[PDB]
DNA sequence: CTACCGATAAGCAGACGATCCTCTCGAT
DNA sequence: CTGCTTATCGGTAG
RNA sequence: AUCGAGAGGA
């Protein structure tokens, strides 16, 4: 139920995982992001150019989604962005972005030891990007100056050259989302920071697990932050008529006002101190909307409730993302229902209760051979059990079989699809949970049988490991003709 | 031993008894604690322990070992739990169901991980074993290349047996009129005997026969003799002398070249890895080895001879049979073993519920965290 | 071969690959009273020739990294001498075929 | 009802992956997105009935290609994105 | 540089035997392309069922697909349903 | 303890022999005692086993053990499937835990190792050290919904 | 069970306050040495000291509690072999009859 | 429990901090029959079949005696409490209630659901108890106690009684940590902290048997890391503590110690001055305890013992929240009054933050923080009399 | 009979063994200028109503007692007037897989003034196939 | 004899924890 | 019931 | 419909 495309189709082959560059994120976004607010400017509801639309996905139904068109049900929402004007700290990277910054020195920002070095040489030449990042960090966390010159390898005197001015470089420690270091405070700025990887060398990426082009430093802590769309944030609950917005609306709100707080206090009334009581929130925020688990503080109030959640916790194990919504999802044709034993059932076969067996369906296209059944099965419907609902057309369009003016008629052409009831001898899934094997997960022949229960053999019961002492037990039916085969033969 | 002595009571319609002689449910234990008595009930391996500190319910005086004071049920369910007996028998109960919402709890941690770590283990093609990133872990799949679906258990006649009841069984000396092949078991017997062309064969055959026992209980210091491996040969024996329906009182029609160059040229055409280079077919050899003993072994000029005669018709039929069953034991280029191989382990691991080594779910939690903090270790010194 | 029967001061180890193509090689006595390769479990370890490393490589057609890996201060690979390219074969006994053909390249 | 992580690794064991396939895009979810040829992300504004594909910023209009994977996918590498991390998806076998 | 590879028919190294995986899929992709009303190259014995015609076609060797075998390193095997040995 | 070992006659007779089990393991100074066989001397720690006598037999130390956990509740599990989860362990050269401090760093595609413990720095560092995923693996098909290198999909049927 | 109840929680006062006038010895006033024959008392948990000879302030303890006089919740634990008495009044202790 | 938390535990709940800064000062408490007035509408008295239906809350006004009569709020009823009224009628006239003569009540009841207060199980406080540590722990053994009050607030002031140095481990020193402290303090120190400074009267609280020598021997090394501080005035000298500690002190910092060991140091035995050998006392029997475990003469303390734990019920359940929902209450208006400074009773707070912990689970109003959360106060569950 | 089932004597079952009535519950109020309002359902601009029949409420937009309940059937009609850029359904079907008739509909109000609504429906259950025991 | 560097031992802290399932209650 | 980090001790070099 | 809790089934 889509439509068709100029753009040619293919299996996904390779995944590149990087990072976002100013560049990119302003150019890969429409959206600019510049009020605060949501929707309503001053009562008048629709849009705003301020967080949700400028040129992004609508909720009332429209197609307004910018030329992106056509229904929610297909525009994947781009995304704009939101200008940070104070450079700003990466949550998941503090570890790393410290360990970067025990291996760079300040003012001219360099490799601390050189090929020089005689124990260096064994981590510029080693494989993967990973061990290798290793292996220097064991190396540069003690010496601290930038050092003169310095050997010369080799051998006597007096030296040679290579560049650099001597200064001391910090003992650097982790506060909450700063970084204060010992000389002999200073704190680290994000501004500091990003100007020291601004520059570094061509091969002072390369030399620990970086890429020219796809990941940077200069990228690890944020310029430019991007803006999720509405689809990965949805709207209303129980009103249509008083609003009830997601979640993480509600963070990048909060970032949005700590935003519009430095320049009302950089063009406007400017302070000169107690302002980095302001640049701590406005980094606290990108730090809490991309993770809140770390130490410190958490989150609560509202519209809401507490604390939070913030990506992370949508990506975290179980019932999030990955291992509950990709490893295992949910799934359509299926059932559930208590288990109880049949001695008069062959072994391969599992009672399938009727009113089951009216609700689940298999595609059937209509072929010469068929027709005779498959239109009696068009006329019996989907009520008397050797019938069937749906009857899908030439243009992919849906009749339903239980309502419609045609439906005791219909002449089937060729190659229309009818989704029918199950009927016997079908190839089913047949699984217990908890599926320990392969052998809880088996194949099985389709009767259709009174009373409610799935039937099935008492010699099955061990490779599944049933009792009847109510046990309930799911069944899944295929929908494509390779997987019937791919069921019966495996 | 009351127990016992409540099974040799039982009388044949007894129902209890039919069942455990059916093995349809239940058993011994079943038995010795519904009609002798429940016995000693126990709480972290150690029978009842104090609570109350130096006694174990306030029905007792202090510092009472004794039996009963220390949680043994004297009495059967048939007769009544008592008092105190029933809160001992609560207290073992109590642990049997919070350690199952334990086990599982700790298994389906196993289970997870296991099948997390093997996953995209399959074979492929090269018949190999290996992952995503194309890391080799098995050269051959189970060291053989056969899946275990198709595997039986069977014995190696070469591993057992005296030495003297072994020349008996396999020698045949046509250069000695008291071990050659009688004129009765051969249609030419009479005239092989003698013969110094044939006598080079069967040479060639004892010696190798020797050289697998040598092999063999090198390989098996235990001296067992049954052993998983593919193609059940006993039953296409059986399978032979029934459908070709054999008198064991007329000699066969074989020659001493039909069987003894049978076997050999066989042996060439149990195909598992099949590259025309060398290393691959020194591997080859390396992998049906074990199978190979077995087929010669089984069969053994004296075996198929004289032990169960076999007509050439039906000799080149074993023969054709065992290479066709062979072929249909390999595993298949596809299989998901990874998975496969931890479900096989993860499984049974379900089913474990309660001798001083540490051993069941617990100990397993070690082996599978390669732990340096483990409970029981320990040194067996030879 | 360096055969010390105490210990050796980590000032001593660092002056070991400086003599090139040279290798020296340090060995306690404490580890040396019993042959290892003697043992139950050990079985025979055969180093093979840099031709026959291609001849593995290329037949089973493999990458460098791609075959099962061997420590260099492993106690098997330390008595028969195996730098970084250096293979082993391994002939274990199985008991569901006779003989099984091992390789670890050492990393 | 759920499809459970633990029960596709029962479908893994016995190699039917096209039933695998069809339980996990067919019934549940699927999405046709889209995909720069160059850059690689979900920018592609799909300007479907009149043929334009214009991502600007790369100023692509010919190289970019339709892709089939399911919504959660979408789901994830969108937040990913919004967590300032490229998840790319290339459409040849080779580098 | 498409495009090869690719490994001649010479030196065949994989098993001669059809795999039950790939006869698995090959009835399957045959049965997809029956019950979608097209050419049959068998004679048809009363049966109906299009999963039940790709068994036939494969017992008498007609069927036209042909398997490409993938080895680790990329190389790939072509084989016909015709060379393929069917013995499980 | 009981052994089977073969008679000058031929047979196996049963010869019972003396052992020695200990309550402390240091498997480096006990075999260079005078009196014990030191080609059997064998201790249910496969992790000092391998330190002392080469990962070679690890492998089977670690393989009698999980044998042991097995066999002792009256269960047989074939060979293979010890032998192959053994032995994944041993591959990369030590001992590689069945946990996420083991097989999750070892160099595999990102995706396929998300989906299990650390999902979101493994992520993070892809991100950082720009890792290219495979994606020949199974979660990895599994994520993006397609034709997974699973039996079926190993290969490619063509006209 | 059937039979068990909860510790409702009674003021602790009039046992305080009965003790000393009754022998014991407050805590302040003790010498450890020159009287090793000592039970040492605890309310709730409170060490109010000491008392010499324990046997006779038992039985007029536990007269007053079966009689009424002290509420029949408050428990009263006598050690014999650690010389140490205590009287407890707390309100979550669990009790049964017999 | 729930009859004792209405006849008093409200009474003196409400006293104590009542009084504020003139004088408004808190006394009395008279409870009414369950009441609800209905919008537009008289008082009306609600028996407990019509909440159920009504999805009313069976609570009665709680009315406080002020001075220089008064609603506070409103308190859910228990069921054959007290006044359920019921715990007065007769059978017959229970069905003319169209209330079940089986029905036992136990629930009072919320939003028109009958709800149940679970009893909670914790460790009883104000015992000692020793407990044997682990191997790779400097530590051997610690005496514990959960110090804590019965009338007055909810101050729980843990205190440890450690002894460091494994059996064999050379001179095993014992150390203490107290509440507001930051690290720990050897013993001998604490003793002349409270006013004890001979040696030998120390290992008289401590010791009491003049024959054992292998305890005596035991406290040698102690004493050892004591003689640096030999008069009660450096004894709280030695509190310190550490890095910085504002600077300005010793007049200051002396004071600061001399009010952790009243207030703090023992919460239970007394919070006063006249107080010092009463502690010093208990404070040598949990040495003498340790110690006793120590060379194994006594068992270490059995941790699942039910009679050293104590059931939380209905009563002091309701108890902490109203302490809690009435210190609200009264920190609310001396708010008003200081904005006053020339009727003020926000009775909602107490009578809605009885109602959501009572209907939820999370036993503390909005914070939730409080891991009471498990569903104490669950929904009956009538499926058959018998559950 | 087999692995823990039991068979059971259909006869006896129908003389009256192991037969249930089971009672459920079913609640409604009225808002939190904009009231909700309790009245049999209309088309009305609204064009989002639910799929049963709301054939069964009178007048009041409740079920009648002596009425029969099945499937879809809808028990509570409720409309919910709102401007907002008219009256948008709030009513509760019976329970997508219940059946039965309704027992006692109360009308009553809470402690704010808002019409409130409990309906009890009310069905015999027979000793089934799958029944636990 | 003193100062710097390396190695070893002790002390502190983290990331998950059976699978599915059906119901009830309260909340910005 | 475990890996990583910090502190302390013995050793070598200037 | 989302979140947070508890009860029960295999
Ligand atoms: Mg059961
Ligand atoms: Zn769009
Ligand atoms: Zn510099
Ligand atoms: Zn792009």
């Amino acid at each position: 139920g889509q439509q068709y495309s100029s753009a040619p189709l293919r299996t996904v082959k390779e995944v590149q995982f990087g990072l976002f560059s100013p560049e990119e994120v302003r150019a890969i976004s429409v959206a600019k992001i510049r009020f605060p607010e949501t929707m309503d400017e001053t009562q008048t509801r629709a849009k705003i150019g301020g967080l949700n639309d400028p040129r992004l996905g609508s909720i009332d139904r429209n197609l307004k989604c910018q030329t992106c068109q056509e229904g929610m049900n297909e525009c994947p929402g781009h995304f704009g962005h939101i200008d940070l004007a104070k450079p700003v700290f990466h949550v998941g990277f503090i570890a790393k972005i410290k360990k970067v910054c025990e291996c760079v020195c300040m003012h001219c920002g360099k490799l601390l030891l050189d090929e020089h070095n005689e124990l260096m040489r064994q981590a510029l030449a080693i494989k993967d990007s990973k061990k290798r990042f290793a292996a220097i960090w064991t190396l540069c966390k003690t010496k601290m100056v930038c050092e003169t010159d310095v050997p010369s390898e080799d051998d006597p005197t007096q030296l040679v050259s290579r560049g650099g001015c001597g200064n001391t470089q910090p003992t650097i420690r982790k506060d909450g989302l700063k970084l204060v270091g010992s000389w002999k405070l200073r704190v680290l700025s994000t501004e500091e920071i990003l100007n020291i990887f601004k520059h570094i060398s061509v091969k002072d990426f390369t030399s620990l697990g970086f890429n020219e082009v796809f990941s940077r430093p200069e990228w690890m802590i944020l310029t430019c932050l991007p803006v999720p769309p509405p689809p990965v944030r949805p709207s209303i609950s129980f009103n249509e008529s008083q609003r009830g917005e997601d979640d993480l609306t509600f963070k990048l709100a909060d970032i949005l006002k700590a935003n519009i707080s430095l320049e009302t206090l950089e063009h406007n009334g400017a302070p000169h101190h107690a302002i980095e009581e302001a640049e701590s929130l406005l980094q606290f925020h990108v730090a809490t909307y991309m993770d809140n688990d770390i130490a410190g503080q958490p989150q609560a109030l509202q519209k809401s409730g507490r604390p939070v959640k913030s990506i992370r916790a949508r990506l975290k194990g179980k019932e999030g993302r990955i291992r509950g919504n990709l490893m295992g999802k949910r799934v359509d044709f299926s059932a559930r229902t208590v288990i109880s034993g049949d001695p008069n059932l062959e072994l391969d076969q599992v009672g399938v209760p009727k009113s089951i067996a009216k609700t689940l369906t298999y595609p059937e296209v209509v072929t010469p051979y068929n027709i005779d059944r498959l239109t009696q099965l068009v006329r019996n419907g989907p009520n008397e059990h050797p019938g069937a609902k749906y009857v899908i057309r030439d243009s992919g369009d849906r009749i339903d079989l239980r309502y419609s003016k045609r439906a005791g008629d219909i002449q089937l052409q060729y190659g229309w699809k009818v989704e029918r009831h199950i009927m016997d001898n079908d190839p089913v899934l047949f699984n217990r949970q908890p599926s320990l094997h392969k052998m809880s997960m088996m194949a099985h022949r389709v009767k259709v049988i009174p009373y409610s229960t799935f039937r099935l053999n008492l010699s099955v019961t061990s490779p599944y490991n049933a009792d009847f002492d109510g046990d309930e037990m799911n069944l899944h039916v295929p929908q494509s003709e390779e997987t019937r085969a791919e069921l019966s033969q495996l | 031993k009351a127990g016992r002595l409540a099974e040799v009571n039982l009388k044949d319609l007894n129902n209890v008894k039919q069942m455990v002689m059916a093995g349809s449910k239940g058993s011994f234990i079943n038995i010795a604690q519904m009609s002798a008595c429940v016995g000693q009930q126990s709480v972290e391996g150690k029978r009842i322990a104090f609570g109350f500190v130096d006694r174990t319910l306030p029905h007792f005086s202090k510092d009472d070992y004794s039996p009963e004071s220390k949680g043994f049920v004297e009495n059967s369910y048939l007769r009544g739990l008592t008092p105190q007996e029933f809160f001992f028998h609560a207290m073992g109960g109590r642990e049997g169901l919070i350690d199952t919402a334990v086990k599982t709890a700790e298994t389906g941690y196993i289970q997870r991980r296991l099948v997390k770590a093997l996953e995209d283990i399959m074979v492929h093609y090269d018949n190999t074993t290996r992952n995503s990133l194309g890391n080799v872990i098995q050269f051959i799949y189970g060291e053989d290349g056969m899946d275990a679906a198709h595997i039986e258990k069977q014995s190696l006649d070469t591993i057992g047996g005296s030495d003297a009841a072994f020349e008996k069984r396999y020698r045949v000396d046509l250069l000695n009129t008291d071990h050659t092949l009688d004129p009765s078991l051969l249609e030419s017997g009479s005239e092989i005997l003698g013969d110094l062309k044939l006598q080079v064969l069967l040479d060639e055959e004892y010696k190798q026969l020797v050289k697998d026992r040598k092999f063999l209980r090198e390989v098996f210091v235990d001296g067992e003799a049954n052993w998983p491996l593919p193609v059940n040969i006993r039953r296409i024996i059986q399978n032979a002398q029934q459908t070709f329906h054999i008198d064991h009182t007329k000699p066969s029609d074989l020659t001493i070249k039909d069987i003894v160059l049978g076997v050999k040229d066989l042996q060439e055409n149990l195909l598992v890895l099949r590259g025309k280079n060398e290393i691959i077919q020194n591997a080859q050899r390396d992998a049906v080895t074990l199978f190979c003993c077995l087929l010669r072994s089984r069969l053994a000029t004296r075996r198929v001879l004289q032990e169960y005669r076999l007509t050439k018709q039906a000799f080149d039929w074993v023969l054709s049979n065992i290479e066709a069953q062979f072929l249909r034991s390999v595993v298949h280029p596809g299989e998901m073993v990874g998975v496969l191989a931890a479900q096989s382990i993860g499984e049974p691991a379900t089913q474990m519920t309660l001798k001083k080594v540490t051993s069941g779910v617990p100990r397993l939690k070690e082996i599978l965290n390669v732990a340096k903090n483990m409970k029981t270790p320990s040194l067996t010194v030879y | 071969i360096f055969v010390y029967q105490n210990n050796i001061t980590p000032s001593a180890m660092k002056l070991v690959p400086s003599i090139p193509p040279a290798t020296i090689e340090t060995f306690n006595e404490a580890a040396l009273v019993v042959n290892i390769t003697h043992h139950e479990l050990v079985p025979k370890h055969i180093r093979l020739s840099s031709d026959e490393k291609r001849e593995l490589l290329k037949r089973y057609r493999l990458k460098e990294s791609q075959l099962p890996r061997i420590q260099r201060a492993d106690p098997v690979a330390l008595y028969l001498g195996l730098k970084r390219g250096e293979v082993v074969k391994i002939i274990r006994k199985s008991e569901t075929s006779g003989r099984y053909a091992s390789y670890r390249i050492c990393m | 009802l759920r499809f459970g992580e633990m029960e596709r690794d029962c479908m893994i064991a016995h190699g039917a992956a096209s039933f695998l396939k069809e339980r996990l895009m067919e019934a549940s979810d699927a999405f046709r997105v889209h995909i720069c040829g160059i850059c690689g992300l979900m920018t592609v504004i799909a300007k479907l009935n009149h043929n334009q594909f214009e991502c600007k910023g790369c100023d692509n209009k010919i190289d970019i290609y339709q892709i089939h994977i399911p919504y959660a996918a979408k789901l994830l590498f969108q937040e990913l994105m919004a967590m300032n991390i490229t998840p790319r998806l290339y459409t040849d076998r080779s580098r | 540089t498409l495009k090869e590879k690719a490994i001649p028919k010479d030196q065949r190294a994989t098993t001669p035997y059809m795999t039950k995986y790939e006869r698995a899929r090959i009835l399957g992709t045959r049965a997809l392309q029956i019950s979608m009303n097209a050419p049959v190259f068998v004679d048809l014995e009363g049966e109906t069922d299009p999963l039940r015609i790709a068994m036939k076609e494969l017992a008498e060797k007609k069927i036209p697909l042909v398997i490409r075998r993938y080895l680790p390193d990329g190389s790939f095997e072509d084989w016909s349903v015709e060379e393929l040995i069917v013995d499980l | 303890y009981d052994r089977k070992v073969p008679s000058p006659t031929g047979e196996y007779v049963k010869e019972p022999e003396w052992v020695l089990e200990t309550d402390g393991v240091n498997l480096s100074e006990v075999m260079t005692v005078p009196g014990i066989d030191p080609t059997r001397i064998y201790t249910n720690s496969f992790i000092d086993i391998m330190e002392v006598l080469g990962i070679e037999a690890g492998r089977a130390a670690l393989y009698k053990e999980v044998y042991n956990v097995i066999a002792s509740d009256g269960s047989y599990v074939n060979y293979r499937h010890m032998a192959l989860l053994v032995d994944v362990m041993t591959t990369q050269g030590g001992l590689t835990s069945v946990t996420r401090h083991g097989f999750n760093r070892s160099n595999t595609g990102a995706l396929m190792r998300c989906s299990f413990e650390e999902t979101v720095e493994i992520l993070f560092e892809a991100g950082a050290s720009a890792e290219l995923d495979d994606c020949r693996g199974v979660s990895e098909n599994v994520i993006l919904g397609q034709m997974a290198p699973i039996g079926t999909g190993a290969f490619d049927v063509m006209i | 069970s059937l039979m068990s109840c909860i510790s409702v929680g009674t003021d602790p006062m009039p046992i305080i306050t009965f003790l000393s006038e009754w022998g014991m010895e407050p805590l302040e006033d003790y010498v450890p040495h020159q009287s090793p024959d000592a039970t040492r008392v605890f309310v709730n948990g409170v060490w109010h000291g000491v008392h010499r000879n324990p046997a006779r302030l038992m039985e007029t303890l536990r007269t007053l509690r079966r009689k009424g006089d002290i509420n029949p919740e408050v428990s009263m634990i006598r050690d014999i072999r650690e010389k140490e008495l205590k009287i407890f009044t707390d309100a979550g202790r669990v009790y049964r009859p017999l | 429990s729930f009859n004792q938390f209405v006849d008093y535990t409200l009474q003196d709940i409400i006293c104590e901090d009542s009084t504020l800064i003139y004088e408004i000062s808190f006394g009395k408490i008279y409870v009414t029959k369950p009441m609800v007035n209905e919008s537009d509408g008289v008082t009306h008295a609600l028996y407990p079949q019509e909440a159920r239906l009504r999805n009313l809350t069976y609570s009665s006004g709680l009315f406080v005696d002020v001075k220089k009569k008064v609603f506070i709020g409103r308190l859910p009823i228990m069921l054959r409490s007290k006044n359920c009224y019921l715990s007065e009628a007769t059978e017959s006239d229970l069905y003319k209630l169209k209330e079940c003569p089986f029905d036992m009540g136990g629930y009072f009841i919320i939003n028109g659901s009958e709800k149940v207060l679970i009893a909670q199980e914790r460790s009883a406080g104000n015992i000692v108890q020793v407990f044997k540590k682990a191997a790779p722990s400097p530590i051997s053994h610690v005496a514990e106690i959960r110090s804590a009050l019965e009338k007055g607030s909810r101050f729980i002031s843990t205190l440890q009684v450690k002894l460091y140095g494994r059996e064999g481990s050379s001179a095993r020193t014992i150390k203490a940590t107290l509440p507001y402290i930051k690290q720990d303090i050897p013993i001998v120190i604490i003793f002349r902290a409270l006013g004890i400074i001979p040696d030998g009267e120390i290992l008289e609280h401590i010791c009491y048997d003049v024959n054992d020598w292998q305890m005596l021997e035991m406290l040698k090394p102690c004493v050892e890391d004591g003689f640096v501080i030999q008069d009660r005035e450096t004894a709280l000298d030695f509190i310190g503590r550490r890095g910085t500690a504002l600077g300005i002190k010793k007049e200051k910092r002396i004071q600061y110690a001399k009010d952790i060991l009243q207030k703090e140091f023992l919460p239970h035995i007394t919070q006063l001055e006249g107080f010092e050998s009463r502690k010093a006392f208990f404070l040598g029997y949990m040495i003498n305890r340790l110690l006793l475990c120590a060379l194994d003469r006594k068992d270490q303390d059995d941790r699942d013992h039910f009679g050293k734990k104590r059931l939380d019920l209905a009563g002091p359940l309701l108890a902490q929240l109203f302490k809690t929902l009435f210190k609200k209450l009264t920190k609310d208006i001396f708010r008003y009054m200081q904005r006053t400074v020339e009727l003020a009773i926000n009775a909602k707070t107490i009578t809605s933050g009885l109602k959501y912990a009572l209907a939820t689970g999370n036993w503390g109003e909005q914070k939730k923080a409080m891991s009471s959360r498990a569903g104490v106060s669950q929904v009956l569950n009538r499926y058959t009399y018998s559950s | 009979n087999q692995e823990d089932s039991m068979i059971m004597n259909q006869s006896s079952i129908d003389r009256g063994l192991f037969r249930s009535l089971f009672f459920r519950s079913y609640m409604d109020q009225e808002k939190k200028s904009i009231t909700e309002t309790f009245e049999k359902p209309q088309r009305t601009n609204t064009l989002r109503m639910k799929h049963g029949t709301y054939d069964k409420l009178d007048d009041d937009g409740l079920i009648a007692p002596g009425v029969r309940v099945s499937g879809e059937d809808v028990i509570i009609g409720k409309t919910t007037p709102i401007s907002p850029d008219s009256k948008r359904d709030a009513s509760t079907p019976l329970r997508s897989t219940e059946n039965g008739i309704v027992d006692q509909v109360l009308v009553t109000t809470n402690q704010d003034g808002l019409k409130f609504v409990k309906v009890r429906v009310r069905t015999t259950k027979i000793p089934q196939i799958g029944d636990k025991f």
